[PDB]
RNA sequence: CCCGGCGAGGGGAGUGAAAAAGAACCUGAAACCGUGUACGUACAAGCAGUGGGAGCACGCUUAGGCGUGUGACUGCGUACC
RNA sequence: GUGAAGAGGGAAACAACCCAGACCGCCAGCUAAGGUCCCAAAGUCAUGGUUAAGUGGGAAACGAUGUGGGAAGGCCCAGAC
RNA sequence: GAUGUCGGCUCAUCACAUCCUGGGGCUGAAGUAGGUCCCAAGGGUAUGGCUGUUCGCCAUUUAAAGUGGUACGCGAGCUGG
RNA sequence: GCUGAAAGCAUCUAAGCACGAAACUUGCCCCGAGAUGAGUUCUCCCUGACCCUUUAAGGGUCCUGAAGGAACGUUGAAGAC
């Protein structure tokens, strides 16, 4: 018979909460994408979103090795001739620390309507507070 | 601190005692009234909401009627906002006069510029006109090249709408303040045509 | 033939 | 007989085996242009398909869970001579 | 020797390089090159070491108490440097 | 079985091996004024005479009158010496 | 540059700490919630009767039609439309 394939109309999606303080950037976000994609579920399906919502707190306390806190550059363009603007790891945390994890995931996820839908299941907060407890979230020691 | 809303009445000449002519841009700053006083507990920034002028009864909308009736203040001709510098306090229904600019000596006016409509590169970007004779073929007041040997870079200076946009002139010397007439004599020229509404705020550039 | 097109 | 400009062009009646033969006439393909219905489609990037495949609609089905059409999302994929 | 006249897998993409010679079909498995955190199928695997430069992931003469390791030597409780 | 060539005009744009302005080290830097080297590309960066000229010489200025890439930038934008 | 070991001294550095340019981030000005992550505040308007039906975010009928908008018109120091 045809191999099992998940259906997004009747698939379950759970909620979880995380604290990245002290965690390494890549070794941490690597596990995020693995979960928002559904590779940790038995009903895994590449063309379906079988992932679990996540709420990571304390994004302004990630851990990094070497001088990446100063040497790691975050280039990007605006669509102009000068365009190119650079920002070190420190300049981002102080101004917008959420984008650090939001960007690391963007590079670990597929490129398409699906990979962008996984991101939507990702919620980051620079502090330790949130207004998502109404969803009955759970803990995750990753 | 905060500014005010007025009308551009025109320009005239002011003769001093030494025989000097100071250009001025008279402004009819009618008595302003506050409509809302917002804080951080609800909105998230210390500012106010001020209107002025008047409006017809059977022409203003009901939504705004309650918005103005809430503060017991007669309707105006519009609505504006001013941020507070951590040391300003006001209350709804409070009327503000032109005397607020009594001891400032400088302001930065703001208003919409005149409407030139579809303009060319010369009228707009001060482009250099090509030769009018000596071979020119239908290319007198044209731009010329717009690139290289394969896309036109963004922001390329081209023809288009010129004017009818927000414009802010800075550091204009004040000359006189007549509260009896609700006027303000600002030195120099300001954007907008006669009758247009314009903002007047103290100068931050000193 | 005459130089540039088609002088 | 009727609409219409005592028009063109049409609609009934009528002839005839045929008017879905109106002489712009046997048969009447395709490109091309349209009306109607089902499905899909306005956060989505590239030879426009292929493999897999959710959902929707209809017909089956003695509910048999198959087939037809649509094809969200997804891997690979740069026409022919 | 391959290509031309040879697809397939890998080298990010890349006729000539590496692996390997497509009769057709299956939603069976073991392997080669090459790889095994994520995009992206498979070890955040095991032991003992090295590097701190993101070197790795572009490069010489030449310079340098970088750093680990290896065999000696000179001078050292006659007091050395 | 067509990729139109110098220069000028116009409109520009990036690189930094910096012309000026900015920040410094040594100076056979007294001072003023220079020389040399380092960091720095934010903005700015001559007009005319002769010549088709780019270039170059000359005159007079300027804080300085930068070096180069862009089909020796730019003819479906002009010119055609 | 201060302090200061490694290396009894010395050293701007390895840990720590203080200066430092028209670059970069800011502050000045304009666009700006299609920021599909599609935001936030205030105020205003609608408080029907049933049927049937794959009984559902279902369909249809009668009554009801506000807030407001648009259209039209007279026009603009707004404007190609
Ligand atoms: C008496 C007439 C002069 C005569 C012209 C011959 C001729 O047949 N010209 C027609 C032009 C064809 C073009 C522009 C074809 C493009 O598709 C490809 C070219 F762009 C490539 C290219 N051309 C050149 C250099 O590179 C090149 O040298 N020329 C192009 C313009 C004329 C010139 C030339 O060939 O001149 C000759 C001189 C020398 C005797």
């Amino acid at each position: 018979m045809k191999t099992f394939t998940a259906k997004p109309e009747t698939v379950k999606r759970d909620w979880y909460v995380v604290d990245a303080t002290g965690k390494t950037l890549g070794r941490l976000a690597t596990e995020l994408a693995r979960r928002l994609r559904g590779k940790h579920k038995a009903e895994y399906t590449p063309h379906v979103d079988t992932g679990d919502y996540i709420i990571v707190l304390n994004a302004d306390k990630v851990a990094v090795t070497g001088n990446k806190r100063t040497d790691k550059v975050y280039y990007h363009h605006t669509g102009h001739i000068g365009g190119i603007k650079q920002a070190t790891f420190e300049e981002m945390i102080a101004r917008r620390p959420e984008r650090v994890i939001e960007i690391a995931v963007k590079g670990m996820l597929p490129k398409g309507p699906l990979g962008r839908a996984m991101f939507r299941k990702l919620k980051v907060y620079a502090g330790n507070e949130h207004n998502h407890a109404a969803q009955q979230p759970q803990v995750l020691d990753i | 601190m905060i500014g005010l809303v007025g009308k551009k009445v025109g320009m005239t000449r002011i003769f001093t005692e030494d025989g000097v002519s100071i250009p001025v841009t008279v402004i009819e700053v009618e008595a302003n009234r506050v409509t809302q006083v917002k804080d951080l507990a609800n909105d998230g920034y210390r500012a106010i909401q001020v209107t002025t002028g008047a409006k017809k009864a059977n022409r203003v909308t009901k939504p705004e009627a309650g918005h103005f009736a809430k503060a017991g203040v007669e309707a105006g001709r519009g609505l504006w906002e001013f941020r507070l510098a951590e040391g300003e306090e006001f209350t709804v229904g409070q009327s503000i006069s032109v005397e607020l600019f009594a001891d400032v000596k400088k302001v930065d006016v703001t208003g919409t510029s005149k409407g030139k409509g579809f303009a060319g590169t010369v009228k707009r970007w001060n482009f250099r006109t090509q030769d009018a004779t000596h071979g020119n073929s239908l290319s007198h007041r044209v731009p010329g090249s717009i690139g290289q040997n394969g896309k036109v870079f963004k922001g390329k200076k081209m023809a288009g709408q010129m004017g009818n946009e927000r414009v802010t002139v800075q550091s204009l010397d004040v000359v006189r303040v007549d509260a009896e007439r609700n006027l303000l004599l600002v030195k120099g020229a300001v954007p907008g045509a006669t009758g247009s509404d314009l903002i007047v705020k103290p100068a931050v550039k000193a | 033939x005459t130089x540039p097109f088609x002088x």
